[PDB]
């Protein structure tokens, strides 16, 4: 499972 | 209301008990759940602290995981003016990264890399950024 990066966006409210 | 905290506090504190580097969706679980008590932001904020006070030295880069996804997912979701979360982290933020810092050795990069990124985006000011890398 892909670990946390403070680079990834936001997620919109899906 | 105070379910909701409660909820936010099972999330958060489950991490404990979980190996790191922490994933990607244990991230998304835990910001949905602060977001989904934000009417309690306060809460929100003084749990998150708890755990960064009262966790594993490990657990301290998950720790400002935690702070990074939410203010950025508030700032997002309520626009960068609206956002209670990091105006509210600002507060104590001197003792949160007191504690941060007594990381393991090879984790010390990764905060500095976390402050450099809310730096370049403006997500705090500079007067607050730059005595956060000093300390390190």
């Amino acid at each position: 499972s892909p670990s946390y990066s403070p680079t990834s966006p936001s997620y919109s409210p899906t | 209301g105070m379910d909701a905290v409660n909820a936010f506090n099972q999330e958060l504190f489950s991490l404990m008990d979980m190996k790191p580097p922490i994933s990607r969706a244990k991230m998304i679980l835990i910001t949905k759940a602060a977001i989904k008590a934000i009417k309690l932001y306060k809460h929100v904020v003084q749990i998150v602290e708890k755990f960064i006070k009262k966790c594993k030295p490990e657990y301290k880069v998950p720790g400002l995981y935690v702070i990074d996804s939410i203010v950025r997912q508030s700032r997002h979701q309520f626009g960068t003016d609206k956002d209670v979360f990091g105006p509210r982290f600002s507060k104590n933020i001197t003792a949160t990264f007191q504690y941060l810092y007594l990381c393991p050795s090879e984790d010390k990069s990764k905060i500095v890399r976390v402050l450099n990124l809310w730096q370049k985006n403006g997500v705090f000011k500079i007067e607050i950024i730059q005595p956060l890398l000093d300390m390190a």
